[PDB]
């Protein structure tokens, strides 16, 4: 049957390519043979051994044959190499995880240059973005590494959220000690450079926010290379850390420690002051540092920027692939 | 890690915009031009210019402007460059020393902001209270200019109108005041506003709104005689001063585009306006003084001069004499007479400026056995469109060889003494149903010519419907001779087809050499094209005949010869076909995971493509089974706009963002993972947009050179006409260059005090990295230049290393030995 | 979509185990004993108990697949805990469960390790990850047992001890083919039935339809009493077995 996964061999794929370096192993574009049908296969090497199937790979599968929501990822299947199996302890062959392809990655179409969103691309983007994460969150589920090399999205303009390699479950009730350092510094909450090991939803809320004003600038908003640095120029834009704004910032591993260089009013509305008001709305209460006074992803759905949106009308964004030819 | 070491062999040749005034002395009249990132200083005599200083800059110059504040004597000179390097500099000479002194600097970059569509905009107060610059969407930057202000310290003001197209500072305001053409849904509107430094906001403007054509492009600031401004758009020229409004729209401005305007009189009588088929007009301000004594505006009136280079900026210098500057043709003097010549024509060339224009394609050919090389090139656009022949001889010789059309590549063919070249012109929907073009070109005038007859889109039934006055290219091989640069043959290709790639080569077992052309039909529609050819020419006693073509689905945007077979890329694939003993093409196999298979090139049985947005990849042809094998990609996303391979393991790639790259294979060999990373080992910001690269040397490489320490040789040629030439290093060679240059950058003064390691970082509106594996070889290149003392002072406690001496001290005289050899590469 | 995982009581005449001439009897003293090996060596390693019952279902699961005869049971328990770590977020190193395995184990018994135990291991999760078809995500009564307790309102002590009394035969049923025969869903209330029985206790009146005698209808639809006192005879009958007792 179709839930028999594991045993079916990758010879089922006529493989096109290595589109990427991952986690626990590449990534191919391939061709189904019997449907035609194209894929990306992430390849999962147990030959390490050391730790046997890895972690990252069984979050992946645990967690996605759970979820179904058009704007989360599809696990097809999973098929395996050819086995002599001779012995199950010779074979070392390794597990490939089928996903549907998706045309492009969200940072090549930027760090390419190759894209422009218009108001109306952003509302299409934020509103797929945000409905998965609020399928995930409300089945509590944390993503934990939202960045832009994550969010796929094909010409139809549909969005798919994809690397589940960092996801675990959030218990709200009973804390749970996690691991402080999840997100690409470059997309990481303020919480969690304080050194936040309890932390909550808020931390993907932060990440999206971070994409909604890259989006209108085509440009990360907060770029450092280390955890200090990331801290003031937060704080240099969405205000310094005090207990005004977090009264519970006391309590957190890093406060006393880590500190900006001055104590910053928030200027966010001022420097995004070319932004929609409907957006800027939705910037400076995504990026709130307190993350008990952060919005939740049902917040944004229900926003002046996205509550009406209709997704009938996906609007896919604007990709030059004549005349970018030539000048 | 890798080597490389980058030189200019031709500075950039394409003026990118020119200033009057009186820079070097309040007495003289100077004529300040703008080549990327070159300043030329001339002053104006009767019978032309006198040069008198050129500085370089670690920056491309987006903004050069002349104000003399209050205090001053003369004009003082503002930059910025690109990358938001600010600066005001102010000419001094001491006698014979000739010096540029940096008055103030800072740069201005935002932490947040978008860049605007219509590109960098800075203008000067007429009493010189502040800069402005508009530099993101939405904002807003003034630079007040008051003498403290030795960092440009400057602050933004909202600026409700996101898109805006044009912004000047007006004259005879009651206070600072801008005019700018903006956008929004509701179509195109001018409006003012007035500027308070003491507020530090906009403040209501004088006169109101009004609505003005869709295509409104330029805003002029009209001298206080008059006041106002006018308006230049597509169709129609409208002044708007309170409540005054004016609108000439004369048929002849409608035909082709207005891009540049100057102010011939002081009192804003006269203007020159150029538009892009060449044209040069007046624009004449008609007065009418009432009896209160007061000046207004009566008429506007358009009048045809003659023709010009297509002009990216005029000046008018003085008694008759106007300078322009082409960014797409030669730049020229022209005299302006008063009366006609016998043509109807008041413009007469006095001198013509060699400007290496864009260069499309080019190639390296030995033309006369001398064993140098020439670099024959596809320069110039439209009109000005030329093949240009370079060669060593110290200056380089170039001859010009009028297209009037444009040129798109170049390749040599031996057997047939003769070049072929695609190029494309322009013809306009006429009322015959047809089309006519503009002038006569290249394609047009061939001794002898051919149609493409092919079949292979005739079935067609698929709609194109043309109105009158819309331009299309049609597009042509020309068989152009070696030595005379006759056109020989011209062949045109199918309406709507346009010529993408072109090769000389014989294949298989056939002993002809032919032309292969491959083609795109591009239809407006379409978002990516979905039909093309791959044509087979043999040029033959004087006439082309088509052996074979090759339908395919999609544009062939690049082929190469490939031990005998044919390499070509199709959109996302590409493929290698067989050339039969029945003479036609056979598709041997293919490799389909590209976006954009843009660029390719070839050494053995390796390929390297360069894809629209997925950087380069390195494919192989595997013979022992018919097929192709992926090696290695990068995978940092870039947009490519030219490969090359440096050798086996080294790859060589430029950026659409005026950067440049060398990837290596990563070699360790432990894991299959690590060998398909093709490594970033070299970064280097350019300044210049590389469109090809090619493999030669214009050097007099006859037996006797001295061996030079660089190997290979790697031409590359610029939009902007910069000819440059990559070469590689040994570890040791570098380490004492890289070495060198830190030492040379703390003892040379930059103009505007540019950082050096700054101005070579890698650069996108994304990234900034610190350059790697690259030598800046015109910063080595300039220790010859330098006083004495700064060469005795760069070479203390230098010590060489990982040669015969693990530690060697270096003298001076001992550097100009080398710098001198390293000059000898071009 | 998602496979099937249960099996009614007749098809367990039919495993591989019993066609290759292993008596009803034995198999189940085999997934008693690998079971209860399962259980003991996580909770010596301070495992959750969630992570013991997704080990001890991949094991039950597991042996509808392979025979007893070739694939030795200590070490597809070890193998399961190993798994079920990693799939419930608890993980361990496999060589802790080795050592906790030796110390657990007699030495006949942890022969089947043979002469390298982690590599017996470890080479396994391959044929584990497929036997149970990489469905790893599992449901087990306890949560249901407490989502259904906390709906029922009344003396705080007589409901406690329902609650752990029925928790005690939850940790029993995993010994049994229970897990392969009836939902989650069904244990919780099964054993929620079972202990109110045993403790004399109406459970109806601490519903919100205290009228409604057939009191899980409103928990778990479609669920015969048939079902329920089968699920009650087998939970019993282990203690009948033994000489334990039923907790009280
Ligand atoms: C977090 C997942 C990462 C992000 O990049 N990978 C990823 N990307 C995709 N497409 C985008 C794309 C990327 C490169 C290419 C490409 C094409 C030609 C040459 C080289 C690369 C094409 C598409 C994917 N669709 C499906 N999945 C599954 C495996 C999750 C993808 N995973």
């Amino acid at each position: 049957t179709e839930s028999d996964w594991g045993k079916r061999c990758v010879d089922k794929f006529d493989i096109i390519g290595i589109i990427g370096e991952g986690t626990y192993g590449q990534v191919y574009k391939a061709k189904d043979k019997d449907t035609g049908e194209l894929v990306a296969l992430k390849k999962v090497r147990l030959d390490n051994e050391k730790e046997g199937f890895p972690i990252t790979a069984i979050r992946e599968i645990k967690i996605l044959r759970q979820l179904i929501h058009r704007s989360v990822v599809n696990m097809k299947e999973i098929v395996t190499d050819k086995q002599d199996a001779l012995d199950f302890k010779k074979d070392k062959g390794a597990f490939y995880l089928v996903f549907e392809y998706m045309d492009h990655d969200l940072m090549g179409l930027l760090e390419s240059g190759l894209v422009h969103f218009s108001e109306d691309h952003i509302k299409s983007f934020m509103k797929q973005l945000m409905e998965g994460l609020e399928y995930c969150h409300k089945k509590n589920f944390l993503h934990r590494d939202i960045k832009c090399s994550n969010i796929l999205l094909n010409n139809s303009g549909q969005i798919k959220l994809a690397d589940f390699g960092l996801a675990r479950l959030y218990n709200s009730e009973e804390s749970r000690p996690y691991t402080n350092k999840v997100i690409t510094l470059w997309y990481r909450p303020p919480e969690l450079l304080l050194g936040e090991e309890r932390y909550t939803p808020a931390i993907d809320v932060w990440s999206c926010g971070c994409i909604l004003g890259e989006l209108f600038t085509k440009k990360p908003i907060f770029q450092a290379n280390l955890e200090l640095a990331q801290l003031e120029l937060i704080s240099r834009l969405c205000g310094s850390p005090c207990p005004a704004v977090w009264p519970d910032v006391i309590r957190l591993p890093y406060f006393n420690t880590m500190k900006p260089k001055k104590q910053y009013r928030r200027r966010l509305r001022e420097e995004f002051s070319f932004i929609p008001s409907a957006a800027l709305d939705l910037l400076d209460h995504m990026l709130t540092l307190d993350p008990s006074k952060r919005c939740t992803a049902e917040q944004t759905l229900q926003s002046d920027f996205l509550k009406d949106v209709e997704l009938s009308k996906m609007a896919p964004p604007d990709l030059p692939h004549w005349q970018d030819c030539h000048e | 890690m890798s080597y490389n070491y980058v030189v200019t062999a031709q500075k950039p040749t394409a003026v990118n915009g020119c200033v009057t005034g009186h820079f070097t002395s309040a007495e003289d009249l100077n004529l300040l031009i703008a080549k990327n990132t070159r300043l030329e200083i001339y002053v104006v005599t009767a019978e032309g210019l006198r040069p008198v200083k050129e500085v370089g800059m670690y920056g491309k110059i987006a903004v050069m402007e002349l104000f003399r504040p209050k205090g001053e004597s003369k004009d003082l000179l503002f930059i910025l460059t690109a990358k938001y390097n600010a600066c005001i500099l102010e000419y001094k000479q001491s006698g014979e020393s000739i010096d540029i002194i940096t008055r103030a600097h800072g740069n201005v970059q935002d932490r947040i902001g978008r860049p605007s569509e219509t590109g960098i905009i800075g203008i000067i107060d007429p009493e010189c209270r502040m800069i402005g610059l508009r530099l993101y969407d939405g904002l807003f930057k003034v630079i007040p200019l008051d003498r403290d202000n030795k960092e440009l310290k400057a602050f933004n003001i909202r600026l409700e109108e996101l898109h805006v197209i044009d912004v000047k500072f007006l004259y005879g305001c009651q206070a600072p005041t801008i005019c700018f053409v903006y956008q929004d849904p509701q179509g195109r509107h001018v409006k003012t506003y007035e500027v308070s430094l003491r507020e530090k906001e906009f403040n209501k403007g004088p006169w109101k709104q009004e609505n003005v054509e869709a295509e409104a492009s330029m805003v002029i600031a009209v001298p206080e005689p008059f006041g106002g401004a006018i308006i230049i758009g597509q169709e129609s020229i409208t002044y708007h001063n309170g409540d005054k409004y004016l609108a000439i729209a004369p048929p002849i401005i409608k035909q082709s585009t207005i891009v540049c305007h100057n102010r011939v009189d002081p009192n804003g009588s006269r203007y020159l306006l150029g538009d892009m088929e060449g044209r040069l007009f007046m624009l004449l301000l008609e007065k009418e003084e009432q009896m209160d004594g007061t000046v207004t505006l009566k008429d506007l009136r358009v009048e045809l001069l003659g023709e010009t280079s297509i002009a990216e900026c005029l000046t008018y210098l003085d008694n008759g004499v106007v300078f322009v500057g082409s960014r797409l043709g030669d730049s020229q003097l022209v005299k302006l007479n008063v009366d006609s010549n016998e043509q109807g024509s008041y413009v007469v060339a006095m001198e013509t400026f060699t400007n290496l224009g864009p260069i499309v394609d080019m190639c390296v050919v030995d033309l006369e056995r001398q064993g140098q090389g020439q670099l024959v090139t596809c320069s110039g656009a439209f009109k000005e469109g030329s093949l240009r022949i370079i060669r060593n001889g110290q200056k380089l010789h170039i001859r010009t060889v009028p297209l009037y059309e444009s040129p798109r590549k170049i390749c040599y063919q031996e057997v047939s003494q003769c070049f072929g070249v695609l190029s494309s012109r322009i013809e306009v929907q006429d009322t015959s149903g047809g089309t006519t073009a503009l002038r006569p070109s290249a394609s047009t005038q061939a001794l002898s010519s051919s149609v493409s007859s092919s079949k292979l889109f005739s079935s067609s039934t698929a709609p194109h419907e043309t109105s009158f006055g819309e331009e299309v290219e049609v597009h042509n091989l020309l068989i152009i001779d070696q030595h005379t640069f006759e056109v020989l043959h011209a062949h045109q290709f199918l309406q709507n087809e346009y010529a993408l790639s072109l090769v000389s080569c014989k294949l298989g077992k056939d002993p002809n050499t032919y032309f292969i052309v491959g083609t795109a039909m591009v239809y407006p529609e379409e978002a990516e094209p979905k039909q093309g050819r791959i044509v087979v020419f043999q040029y033959s006693d004087g006439k082309l005949q088509t052996v074979a073509e090759k339908e395919v689905k999609g544009a062939v945007y690049s082929m190469v010869e490939f031990n005998g077979k044919l390499l070509a890329s199709i959109n996302s694939t590409v493929r290698l076909y067989e050339w039969t003993t029945e003479k036609e093409l056979r598709t041997e196999c293919n490799h389909y995971n590209n976006i954009m298979a843009l660029y390719l090139k070839t050494k053995g049985d390796f390929i390297l493509v360069g894809d629209l947005m997925r950087s380069v990849l390195l494919l192989a042809y595997k013979p022992m089974e018919g097929n192709f094998e992926e090696i290695a990609r990068d995978f940092n996303p870039n947009w490519m706009s030219a490969v090359e391979i440096l050798d086996d393991d080294n790859f060589l790639g430029a950026e659409n963002a005026f950067n440049l790259f060398v990837c290596q294979k990563d070699s360790a060999a432990t894991t299959d993972e690590e060998r398909q990373h093709l490594q970033e080992v070299g970064l280097f910001h350019l300044g210049e947009f590389v469109n090809v690269f090619c493999h030669g040397s214009l050097v007099m490489q006859n037996l006797g050179e001295t061996s030079t320490p660089t190997q290979g040789s790697v031409l590359f040629g610029t939009v902007n006409g910069m000819i440059g030439l990559v070469t590689s290093l040994s570890e040791s060679w570098y380490n004492l260059l890289l070495d060198m240059q830190n030492r040379l950058n703390k003892v040379i003064k930059s103009v505007g005090k540019i950082e050096h390691s700054f101005w070579r970082s890698f650069h996108t509106e994304r990234k900034t990295e610190p350059a790697t594996g690259f030598i800046d070889g015109d910063l080595i290149e300039s220790f010859l230049d330098i006083s004495r003392p700064k060469m005795q002072e760069v070479v203390a406690n230098l010590q060489y290393d990982d040669g015969s001496g693990m530690k060697r001290e270096a003298t001076a005289d001992d550097l100009i030995k080398v710098v001198e050899e390293l000059t000898r590469i071009h | 979509t998602k496979p099937c995982w249960y099996w009614d009581k007749k098809d367990l005449a039919h495993t591989p185990s019993q066609l290759e001439g292993l008596d009803p009897a034995t198999e189940a003293r085999y997934r008693r004993e690998g079971a209860r090996f399962i259980f003991d060596v996580g909770t010596r390693l301070g495992l959750h108990y969630d992570t013991l019952a997704t080990g001890i279902i991949y094991f039950h699961r597991f042996y509808m697949f392979h025979s007893f005869k070739q694939f030795p049971r200590y070490v597809t328990g070890a193998c399961c805990l190993f798994l079920a770590g990693k799939v419930e977020e608890t993980p361990k190193k496999c060589k802790d469960i080795i050592k906790t395995a030796r110390s657990l184990l007699n030495d006949v018994q942890f022969g089947q390790f043979g002469d390298d135990p982690k590599e017996e291991v470890m080479v396994l999760e391959r044929i584990l990850l497929q036997t149970i078809k990489f469905d790893l995500q599992v449901e087990h009564p306890y949560q249901f047992l407490l989502k259904y307790a906390k709906q029922l309102k009344g003396d705080k002590n007589k409901i406690q001890k329902l609650v752990q009394m029925a928790w005690t035969f939850v940790n029993d049923s995993l010994c049994t083919t229970l897990s392969l025969q009836w939902e989650p869903e069904i244990i919780a209330v099964a054993v929620m039935y079972l202990a109110g029985r045993l403790c004399k206790f109406e459970i109806q009146e601490w519903t919100s339809k205290p009228m409604y005698r057939r009191w899980w209808e409103q928990f778990v639809q479609d669920v015969p009493v048939d079902v329920l006192e089968d699920i009650c005879h087998q939970i019993l009958d282990l203690y009948s077995q033994g000489k334990q007792q039923m907790p009280h």
